[PDB]
């Protein structure tokens, strides 16, 4: 059952000491700051960065690399819509038609295979899929360790 | 490499396969040095595939996530207390690396303090590619297995980038058969059509804040917003209230 | 009205409200009855107001669904074994009645099996209007209560018609104070722009299928599409798969 | 908890004769058929019905009547965009623009104020609105009796 307080679990656990001498980390015990589960400065302090993605998706697929893009459809930060645009903006030819993928009984999402990419969805998962959909997205990994399409 | 493995965690459960953390520096001169964790498959499942993943941010740690709240063998107990295993860990059917990654995030470091206000997609990944070459001298019998890349969120940059660096070395140890992306930027324009769109559609923003995103944010860049988006994302922010919008209808924490 | 009066129900638990159920003619000619189900609040609320909800479908029971699995005071168990009581029933604020309407829907019949294949807006109305002015008749203690009428779907039509018909009469026992409609049908064009939209939206159609069924649809009732729309809405079907259209992200029962 | 059976008891339950005793129901038992949760043939056999209720709800609101409408925002047989898109066509003026409503600390829905009618949504809800949020369904149910705008 989920619990929506997490990183604060993970706070707590990464400062111990014990932990990071488990770890081999913070060795010298130089890092001189709290452990933090991402760097705020970081954040705000990037610089490049360019607009589109799209061109080296072309370069990989025209490479023959196995290239698959997922969506959780309950996130709202980085939308399945938002995916779907994008996507389809490769002009990318459609070889399976958008259809309901099964775990089990129940639908575990929706699939587009193209020529070159598969595009999957998984739902009712939020942005961090294996913690919303644990086991749908081992399915989800499962299948494209193999390049096999999402089953039912 | 045997150096770089793990005994046991504090709190961790038994278990039946192996796992090794520690640092690759990519940097001598800076001294740029990344922190990695790498939970391997059971022995019967050998030899399985090597997947690095990666979480996003930008600034965000694969460790702190991907490793103990998403697909790791284990999740971490309330007050920090110990670990429970994932049922549902990736390390079943891969060797899974974790990496910290820029320097700076997690347990990752930089000995040039001004590195952290630097940061960018470009040396982020040619960091990430040194941190691989050499991962693969510590690791040898890892050269030749099939490797993939993974990641979430800004990983939509960092996955690609990445890939294609590999791709363009031709490192004949880097065996890449490919990669994979979650919820992840992809094109700015037509990632902030869909997101404002699916935002209308899901009753979180005002039929006038939609369109006054649409009317401030085209033009711009994710990581970069205009003035002008920013404003109009503030009203949008006020109209969503107190909701996680990394998941829409789950609770959030207290 | 004492007549309608009901002692208890099977498997019924305790309660602190009064209950009354029975028919209502409404077209003696055809010999058409209508079947209500009041639900009162309990004597300290009162006096409380008066809520007719209505189901839509067309064809479905507001006993079967509104008093049933939604609002009304009572659960029913698994096997249809017994009642469980409602914690956040709406009697409890106010004195509910469920209408089955039309004539030949839930325990409500009708006299002349034609009319069974008849049925209409403008008929449903007009029995609706019969019904109540009746109903106030048998329950004189009702007239001068502010009254509401209210429902999901398909009473989208029903609720405005009926209020329309019920405010035009000038009856002066009815105190109309207003209306309230849930996921209803308000206006055929637009509605279907909105739920084709919002499916694409929500990942369960196609791009192609989306744009088939706008081209298909948009010159079409909810109710009676073209054989177009039936094409392009069976692909659509398809593609949805075995879900819970009336919830997306809840199991469907087995 | 939630059980997506419960036509299913219904359908077992009202088909009594004990319950139809207890109702004051079919009691002549001239109800020449079994009971259903809906009659098919008359889904299958309806007449007339305008295509637009657009008119009758400026005939009301000119009226003065006190007129709510809802939404459960997981609902995709009349989902939430086809009544913004309807409600958005009344032409109304706002009084009071899109905001978030609470039940406790839990944002419910949001809901929007125009002059003479009010838009309210329910987070999380499907069609049935009482089953899937019985709870903030009860809010609703009282703010609407008062004419009181949702909270938060
Ligand atoms: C980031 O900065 C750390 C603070 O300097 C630094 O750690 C230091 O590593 C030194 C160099 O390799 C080491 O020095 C010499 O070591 C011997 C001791 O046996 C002395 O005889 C010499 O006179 C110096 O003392 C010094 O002991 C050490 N200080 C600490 C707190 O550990 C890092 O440089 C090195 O970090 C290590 C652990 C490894 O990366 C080493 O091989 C590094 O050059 C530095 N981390 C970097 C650059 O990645
Ligand atoms: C729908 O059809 C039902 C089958 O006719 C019918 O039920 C019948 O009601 C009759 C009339 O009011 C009733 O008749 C007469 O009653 C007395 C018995 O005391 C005799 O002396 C007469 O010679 C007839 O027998 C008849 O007994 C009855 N049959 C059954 C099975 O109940 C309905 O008409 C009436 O239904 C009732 C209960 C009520 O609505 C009555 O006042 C109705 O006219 C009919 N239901 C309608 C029209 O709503
Ligand atoms: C993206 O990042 C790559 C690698 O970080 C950049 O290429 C690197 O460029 C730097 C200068 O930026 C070189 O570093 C110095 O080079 C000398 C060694 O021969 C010494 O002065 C010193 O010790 C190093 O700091 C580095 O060799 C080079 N690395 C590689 C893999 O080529 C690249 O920047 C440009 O690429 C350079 C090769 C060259 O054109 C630089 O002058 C460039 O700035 C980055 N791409 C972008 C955004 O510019
Ligand atoms: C909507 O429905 C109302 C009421 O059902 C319709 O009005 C009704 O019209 C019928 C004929 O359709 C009248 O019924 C017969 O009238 C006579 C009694 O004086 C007798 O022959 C007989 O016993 C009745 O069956 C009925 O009086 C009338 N009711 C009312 C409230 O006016 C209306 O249809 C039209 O409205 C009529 C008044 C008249 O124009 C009819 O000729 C119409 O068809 C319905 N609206 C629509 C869709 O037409
Ligand atoms: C690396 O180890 C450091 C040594 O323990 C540690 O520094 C700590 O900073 C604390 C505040 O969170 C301070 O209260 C405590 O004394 C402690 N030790 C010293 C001597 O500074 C760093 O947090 C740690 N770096 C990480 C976790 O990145
Ligand atoms: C009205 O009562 C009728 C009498 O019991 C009932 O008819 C029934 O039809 C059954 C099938 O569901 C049949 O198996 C059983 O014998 C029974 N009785 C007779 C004599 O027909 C109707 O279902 C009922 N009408 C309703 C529920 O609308």
């Amino acid at each position: 059952s989920y619990d929506p307080c997490t990183e604060r679990y993970s706070t707590a656990y990464y400062n111990r000491r014990d932990v990071q001498m488990a770890l081999h980390a913070n060795v010298t015990g130089a890092m001189n700051y709290t452990w933090a589960t991402c760097s705020d400065t970081i954040n705000t302090h990037w610089h490049d960065a360019p607009r589109s993605m799209l061109p080296i998706y072309r370069e990989l697929i025209a490479a023959g690399l196995r290239i698959w893009v997922f969506s959780g459809d309950t996130d709202a930060v980085v939308p399945l819509t938002a995916t779907r645009y994008s996507i389809g903006a490769l002009g990318l030819p459609t070889t399976t038609s958008w259809y309901p993928w099964y775990d089990d009984q129940e639908v575990g999402g929706w699939s587009q295979v193209y020529k070159g990419l598969t595009l999957v969805s998984v739902r009712g998962a939020g942005h961090e899929v294996p913690l919303h959909r644990p086991r749908q997205a081992l399915v989800l990994f499962q299948y494209f360790l193999q390049g096999k399409p999402m089953p039912g | 490499h045997a150096a770089d493995r793990i005994a046991r965690l504090p709190g961790q459960p038994a278990v039946d396969f192996d796992m090794y953390s520690g640092y690759i520096t990519v940097d001598e001169g800076a001294g740029r040095s990344l922190f990695y964790l790498l939970q391997e498959a059971p022995e019967d499942a050998q030899p399985a595939p090597l997947v690095l993943w990666l979480n996003g941010g930008p600034g965000c740690s694969s460790v702190a996530y991907g490793a103990s709240e998403e697909l790791g063998a284990f999740r971490v107990k309330p007050a920090g207390a110990g670990l429970v295993l994932n049922e549902y860990r990736w390390n079943k059917v891969a060797n899974v690396l974790f990496l910290d990654s820029p320097a700076g995030v997690g347990f990752s470091y930089t000995n040039t303090s001004s590195d952290i206000y630097t940061s960018g997609d470009n040396r982020t990944a040619h960091d990430s590619y040194a941190f691989l070459a050499k991962w693969f001298e510590r690791f040898p019998h890892y050269k030749y297995r099939d490797f993939y890349i993974a990641g979430e969120s800004y990983a939509g940059h960092y996955v690609p980038e990445l890939s294609q660096l590999v791709h363009r070395s031709k490192n004949p140890v880097i065996n890449l058969k490919g990669f994979m992306v979650g919820n992840g930027l992809i094109d700015d324009y037509h990632d902030y059509v869909g997101t404002f769109e699916f935002w209308w559609n899901h009753g979180i923003v005002s039929d006038d804040t939609y369109r006054r995103l649409k009317e401030a944010c085209l033009h711009d860049s994710f990581i970069h917003p205009s003035p002008a988006c920013d404003a109009a994302t503030d009203v949008a922010t006020a109209e969503q209230g107190n909701i996680d919008m990394y998941s829409l209808y789950t609770p959030v924490c207290n």
